[PDB]
């Protein structure tokens, strides 16, 4: 079975899903997923054509686990793992605007999806976050964007050149 | 030229003989149907849902999608175009959701537009017919002009809280709904305004400046709370469901449906004043529309969801506990405007009673539906504190 | 007392004033730049009047196709190949006008003048109006055409091919995803004053040209709300022109955005309006050289260099990749036929003809692979015979940007012929110019879409169509064919019979 | 607190109750019948339903003329012919809607329950919309065609010929004038029933044939509300028939009303269908029958047996005058091509083999009397001839039937030939049929309406035509044209240098 | 089949080659507007002129005509289908009248169309939002069901006093617009037996049946000499325009614009009562909108006519005097009333208010207009005679 929507792959997630019965150990597998499959980062491309699928049913299990789990307070204001949101995103924001180049602020910003991205954060701060580490990332990004030669952007990239044709 | 320079295929001998020729003796399909594939949510499938399902281009990834990949441009940091993190709230299918009225885009601006004209019409009678001579001049300055003025503030706020919503919803039925919602709230935001415009041209004196009605609604006691608690929903909220939800299932539909139906659409008569009830009347009738499709969404579709009901609802009840709060102590400071009608307008008895019809309506209409344990009578007595 | 009323101008005299102050009221959108707070708008409009115009357009349009247009027979009275071509066009627009929705209500969340709210407002409230048009133009030809199939279910069965990967860069993501003034470059600075505009009113000629009077009755009626999010986009400038951001950022988001743009309109439109047409209005290269260098990039833009805006740097590299690239990606399209919801057809004698008067040269390459592709029997199903295989015979693999999506064989091409391919943690990667590579290396984060090869790796060409839906009603003609003809119509068994199985080309690179 | 609302028939369920009783609660309109006050309407309308449902209409209506058509310049590219023909279509027409606003006033005047004042009622303001829609699709001829003249002044310029007067007796007079229930009948039961709603059909069809696809747009909706003006008809009869003067009455009027109507659509449409095309659609002769005879005289009718109505007795003579009446006329016509508002054009080659195939006989008559008039130049301005000369010439007097209006030549016909001529306190009376002779022997004062050669004695052909306005706007070309080309028209002073002068046929009896 | 088996001159490629062939190179004459030969009443020709004026086939005979000649049938006895003789007036030109809002059918149904889909959503909204809660019991059983409800008799017989105008009036023109009077009446009495029934529907026990409210038509008293002079106006006039001027100008500009407005409207609210309002907003714009084409026909066109001025204002003047005096009867009876009002609902110098204002309104508006000298104080005071 290798469809396109429907897999042996997916499947197989599915099964590893419905055991996640306790708040702490789903969030966990949640962020280890991200950490091995999600952004150009991940530990490696093998579930490339299904961890976005794979990780929308992760996080359904940690959401209704998450809601189970909460008081209200809590469910608005902590992450999964019972840190105060908006210290986390405070803290996060103050690293950034700290972040002396565009390759620093790159891993900031990645680096905070990968660990807090709903139903890990709260919906309210992580889109507060969006917003405001965005923005100084594209502030360093787009500052005199040409002006690194691609020779030489190929390397501050680290990429392993294979071919070139011209 | 009497024909013309440009040669049409549908028409031109030459031009319709070659495309007669390569027609086929019949169609390569019968079904003619386009949007087929659409699970109908009534008896057969209707024009408003073959025009509207699966629109929006998403991939399976985010539930009820159709397609398959990740976006080809994201934000910088890696942000999907749409995505399940926009919002606490989850489903089996984003395109459940139905606007029970049918409402594609054509439908919408007819109605609209047979409002527009029929308004037009109304103030030419109603100047013509000279009916001003009826209306109490201090409810006509101080009420209408300053309070009822100061409202188009409010739902003027509650239009741009749908702003990210128009651009985070998660499908083609959802944000034409919701963009619907939003739209009306402008438009009776610019009918309080065009009253007051309309009174500076048969009333001598009578100033159509915002000066006034924004120095109430900013700096003012009356409306303290409720513009509190609107640059709250508005730009507090960061969750385009929680900004929606709360906006009509909780904060207008107790607060709003107060002052329009309690407190203007109430006393105006008793003041001869038959033009704001003219325009409230709208503000009414739109939102009866969007609560039949707040309460599709959110309670038919999201909290009766077959997989995620139990946890749509607890999510519901927090975000209904989170802003009942603020909206009590809207209703409250409005409380304080009670003290300035001429003394006989209204009593205790009377405020109260109308409190408790927009509680019980509440009840009925969107707190019960989750499950929320509302006590109507600490509500009305929390209100009530604010009367002077 | 005599009779009086009021209009929408009287009440937008005050709409400015609807807005303000507290320390929260600002944009929940990230950007570099800062939308001037007075900033005004080109229409006065309310949400009354904004309906009462737009309905009376609606009337007129909707009157014409229920009554006349149906009395006349015009959905079936169209050229073969352009009912085909309006499936495309019609349900690719389509989803142009509805990100347009999303992206406009994102430029409501950033412009803080109420007026400046108020134009993007209207701009929503347009694009869920053509949003609907294009759905109905679909939706007519299905229910009045020669073949409904595609019309009938684009919105699924579009997913099975490569061209509509593009078109969501350009049409979708591009719109929504970025600095919301990124995202206003590529839908009303570039998009549709440079693109979909001209495109939008140039559609209507081919159509009619072709016996579709249809499509000119709505899309002559989407063009006339054009010119409020032609100000929309002129105004995001003006509004953050004050701005020492703008300086810094704007010109390099232009260029981006304009280069987006570009990649797939220039090769799409030009195949679609020569390949999906019998009768022809112009020469795409006179087309394309006319909108983008002389009226966008001349005109239009010039009026905006008051405001620090200047020519993107990359338009001299766009006109040069420019000439052949539709010509190239036509060869792609029909090789890989099977993965559309579209017939396709070889151009015929009168039209090499008319190609080679055109484009010379056309015919010593083009001209001669369409003949071998029809001697290999590329239009019969029991030929055992698809375009794709002779690509494989030849060594010529086909790529996909990894950026703009769009499909690439830089060995057969007789236009761009660059490739640049890189291993980046684990992952390869391929890009087709040099614009698009420093988008990828600086932003990788951004552009991580999987292409067909990737998804599709080792599947078998048949199952891939059953399971996305890629057949008609009778559940065994595929609905993509080599040919436009009533007959000899091809299978998901002839297309079994061949055994086509996908392959991953940047595999081959070690 | 559900969502509720109330619908026209909840309302109407309670109308019949809206009238009352008092002393002068009666018709002010002199009728031998007595309409029963307990009489119902087959439709449930009430004054807002009805707006919607026509308003929708309207929307579709001009939504293809101002758009759709428009473009295709459908205003334009119809036959020369035809254009002509919808001058005197649409006009005429025009006349009969507007007159059936009174009428129908009358009847709603007439009629004491309420139910049926109510379905009158709706008829009034239906006659009024077609009043408007058969104005307007002169009004868009006038603006979009091929030849304005006539289709900018018909209300005037059609006062100067011979056709417009049968016109206004069944349209107009026979519409208004006399019992309530013998107008209904002209109107409703005749009228109606039997020729305007096929005919309105019809010219759909002879229209489409021949490019026209304006007046299918217009009157195919005008077609939809026919149904609720038969129903009124029907329900006049109804309403009647319980009581004892309608067995000694009913059946005259009726008689008298069909022979009326057909009298004049007999000669008259078939004379527009067959001369005033060049494409058609089928033969008046097998039309006529199929009409008349078939849905009418049979289906129609019959149903109203059970309420004591019978078939004309004048049926078998109609049909009898029917073969070659609208030949006959068309030669009078066109003789007096000089009296129109519109261009005639003589039967080309193809269109005479036409006629001889479905009517034989038709060349050795007709067909070689045009070709003489031809041959003579009766299409050339300079031969100084009009074929009325050669009626002069060869004596064939023609004469206006006192009562219909009809022209008729009693010498030269090939059908009904007959003659009666009477003379009473000092004026000359001339009759083309037994029905007619009666009606005006019985009832002398109901008939004194002047015919063209009583007012236009002594005057100089020319001097009538100025008078009345039958110029273009350069002031000296005639609106009126003996052949539809568009180079030697005829001018004032071509006519004016013939010298014909008018003179009193009947007077020759003296 | 795909095709059809019929071919159009249009689209088909051989019957269009030969329309084709035959068409000259350009229009035959250049001018291109219908009703050139019209004369405008404003800057340029309207639509509305040109698709209505000379529609009439009048012959000179019948001042304004184009046509000549006497009618091709009469009635029995001689009787013109038109004639001078129908009516006292006379004119210049019968085809002078302009509707001021011009409106031909189309516009006419269009306008009819909208309020009646606004009216839709309105009650619609009205019951949804629970709005019937505020009304009082007994303003709704007793004056809204039986006073109210008989006045739609009254509606109703001034509806059918058009009847012999429609079949008699003298001009397109004209005939347009007094066809439009009648069935805006009509209307009006079919939305007092909508609101009824909207009433019937919401309100348990309510009965819609007219048996009520027809009884208290027919044999009350309140509406005794209203019904007496309705029942004159209609069956006892046989001049169309004595009709149609007693009926607007006399009249309805009296005892309906009292009954309406300073009555019910007036009243209506006090009593938590905006349903009713909404319908009687629509009588009065109706009103409103008859009112400048009744001024336009008989004050613009026949009062002022440039040769009959003189005369037609005596014949109005006449009737006016005529009529004046069953009107004032009928308002008299009306006045009782007031007398069954609960007490405290309305004064005498409220009454007098609005009695005056009705008057003086007719008088600025008609009276004046033809030199007819009124006495109002003398008026008010003859019709205040009715109260308790
Ligand atoms: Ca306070
Ligand atoms: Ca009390
Ligand atoms: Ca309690
Ligand atoms: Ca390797
Ligand atoms: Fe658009
Ligand atoms: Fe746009
Ligand atoms: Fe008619
Ligand atoms: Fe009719």
């Amino acid at each position: 079975k290798l469809g396109i929507h429907s897999n042996d792959t997916r499947d197989a997630w599915v099964n590893k899903i419905a055991q996640l019965n306790t708040l702490e150990k789903a969030a966990e597998m949640l962020k280890q997923f991200r950490m091995d499959h999600t952004t150009p980062f991940r530990n490696s491309y093998e579930l490339d054509n299904d961890y976005l699928w794979i990780e929308a049913k992760l996080e359904e299990k940690v959401a209704v686990l998450k809601a189970r789990a909460f008081n209200e307070v809590d469910f608005r204001h902590k992450t999964a793992f019972g840190e105060d949101a908006k210290s986390v995103l405070d803290g996060t924001v103050a690293k950034m605007n700290a972040a002396k180049d565009k390759w620093e602020a790159e891993k900031i910003h990645i680096g905070f999806r990968q660990a807090y991205k709903p139903p890990i954060m709260p919906v309210n701060y992580f889109l507060d976050g969006e917003r405001q580490l965005g923005t100084r990332l594209m502030e360093l990004r787009n500052l005199n964007y040409y002006d690194t030669p691609l020779e030489e952007l190929r390397k501050q990239r680290g990429v392993r050149v294979v071919h070139l044709q011209s | 030229s009497m024909l013309g320079e440009r040669r049409r295929g549908l028409t031109d001998p030459e031009m319709a003989a070659v495309i007669l020729k390569a027609l086929p003796e019949a169609p390569l399909d019968g079904n003619n149907k386009m949007g087929y594939f659409v699970t109908p949510r009534w008896k057969r499938l209707t024009e408003y849902e073959a025009l509207t399902v699966y629109a929006q281009p998403n991939a399976d990834w985010i539930a009820g999608g159709l397609d398959w990949g990740d976006w080809t441009q994201k934000f910088h940091g890696g942000r999907p175009s749409w995505g399940n993190e926009t919002t606490e709230l989850r489903t089996v299918d984003w395109f459940k959701h139905r606007d029970p009225l049918r409402r594609w885009h054509a439908p919408y601006v007819k109605d609209k537009a047979e409002e527009w004209r029929y308004t037009d019409r109304f103030l030419q009678g109603y100047s013509a017919d000279g009916q001003i001579r009826a209306m109490n001049p201090t409810w006509r300055d101080e009420f209408i002009n300053r309070y009822w003025g100061a409202f188009l503030f409010n739902e003027y706020g509650l239009f741009n809280a749908h702003s990210q919503g128009a651009r985070e919803a998660l499908s083609d039925v959802t944000r034409v709904s919701l963009a619907f919602w939003g739209f009306d709230k402008i438009d009776i935001a610019q009918m309080i305004q065009l009253e007051r415009g309309f009174l500076a041209k048969i009333v001598p004196g009578f100033d159509e400046s915002t000066a006034v009605p924004k120095a109430e609604w900013t700096n003012g006691e009356v409306y303290k709370s409720a513009r509190l608690a609107v640059e709250g929903l508005w730009q507090e909220v960061f969750d385009w469901n929680e900004s929606a939800f709360s906006v009509h299932a909780v904060y207008d539909a107790l607060f709003g449906q107060f002052v329009r139906r309690e407190f203007f659409q109430r006393l105006a008569p008793r003041f001869g004043d038959n033009l704001t009830p003219f325009f409230i009347n709208q503000a009414q009738t739109y939102f009866q529309i969007a609560k039949q499709g707040v309460q599709d969404l959110y309670y038919n579709c999201l909290g009766d969801d077959p997989e995620f009901s139990d946890y749509n609802r607890t999510v519901m009840r927090n975000w209904t506990g989170k802003w009942l709060e603020p909206t009590i102590a809207a209703l409250r400071d409005f409380m304080g405007l009670f003290a300035k009608l001429p003394a006989g307008t209204t009593d205790k008895e009377e405020i109260t009673a109308s409190l408790y019809r927009v509680v019980d309506d509440w009840i009925e209409d969107y707190a019960s539906r989750i499950d929320f344990k509302a006590d109507r009578d600490q509500i009305v007595k929390a209100v009530l504190a604010g009367l002077k | 007392r005599a009779p009086t009323s009021v209009n929408a101008q009287e009440v937008h005299r005050w709409l400015q004033s609807f807005n303000w102050d507290f320390k929260n009221n600002r944009t929940k959108y990230a950007t570099k730049y800062k939308m001037a707070n007075e900033t005004k708008e080109q229409f006065k409009l309310i949400a009354k009047e904004y309906a009462r115009m737009e309905a009376v357009k609606d009337e007129r349009q909707f009157g014409s196709l229920q009554d006349a247009l149906t009395r006349l027979n015009a959905g079936v009275r169209v050229h073969p190949k352009w009912n085909e071509t309006m499936k495309v066009v019609s349900n690719f627009l389509e989803v142009g006008e509805y990100n347009a929705i999303a992206a406009t209500g994102m430029l409501w969340d950033s412009a803080q003048a109420a007026e400046q709210k108020n134009g993007y407002l209207a701009q929503v409230l347009d694009e869920i109006r053509h949003t609907h048009q294009c759905a109905y133009v679909n939706y007519y030809f299905a229910k009045n055409g020669q073949d409904p199939a595609g019309h009938n279910d684009a919105r699924r069965t579009r997913t099975i091919g490569p061209l509509w990967k593009g078109m969501k860069r350009v049409f979708s993501d591009g719109f929504i995803s970025g600095d919301a003034v990124e995202c206003s470059l590529n839908l009303q600075l570039v998009g549709e004053a440079c693109f979909t505009n001209p495109l939008i009113v140039a559609v209507t000629e081919w159509a009619a040209a072709n016996g579709d009077e249809i499509t000119p009755t709505v899309f002559l009626s989407i063009e006339t709300d054009e010119l409020r999010h032609m100000a929309n986009g002129y105004q995001t400038v003006v509004s953050i022109a004050n701005d020492p951001a703008s300086a810094k950022y704007l010109n390099t988001d232009l260029n981006n955005a304009f280069w987006t743009q570009q990649k797939y309109f220039t090769p799409v439109l030009g195949m679609l309006f020569e390949y999906g047409s019998k009768f022809k209005v112009e020469p795409w290269v006179k087309t394309w050289d006319r909108w983008v260098y002389e009226d966008w990039g001349g005109i239009w833009i010039g009026r905006l260099g008051k405001y620090g805006v200047e020519s993107p740097r990359s338009l001299k590299d766009a006109k040069q990749d420019a000439y052949w690239a539709h010509h190239d990606l036509y060869l792609l399209a029909y090789a890989l036929w099977p993965t559309g919801f579209f017939r396709l057809a070889l151009p015929d004698q009168e039209e090499m003809e008319w190609f080679e008067a055109n484009y010379p040269g056309w015919y010593d390459h083009y001209g001669k692979i369409y003949e071998e592709w029809r001697a290999r029997g590329c239009e019969d199903p029991s030929s055992g015979f698809i375009p794709l295989m002779w690509f494989i015979e030849n060594n010529h693999p086909i790529y996909i940007d990894r950026v703009s999506q769009v499909p690439f064989c830089p060995s057969l091409a007789k236009g761009a012929s660059t490739l640049r391919v890189h291993e980046y943690n684990g992952e390869m990667h391929t890009f087709s110019d040099q614009w698009g590579e420093r988008m990828w290396l600086a932003e990788p984060e951004r552009y991580e879409c999987q292409n067909i090869f990737e998804q599709y790796e080792g599947r078998e060409l048949s199952e891939v169509i059953a399971e996305l839906h890629g057949l008609r009603s009778d559940g065994k003609t595929l609905i993509a064919q080599p040919h436009v003809r009533g007959d000899k119509l091809w299978t998901l068994d002839d297309i079994k019979r061949l055994n086509c199985v996908f392959k991953n080309p940047v595999k081959a690179f070690n």
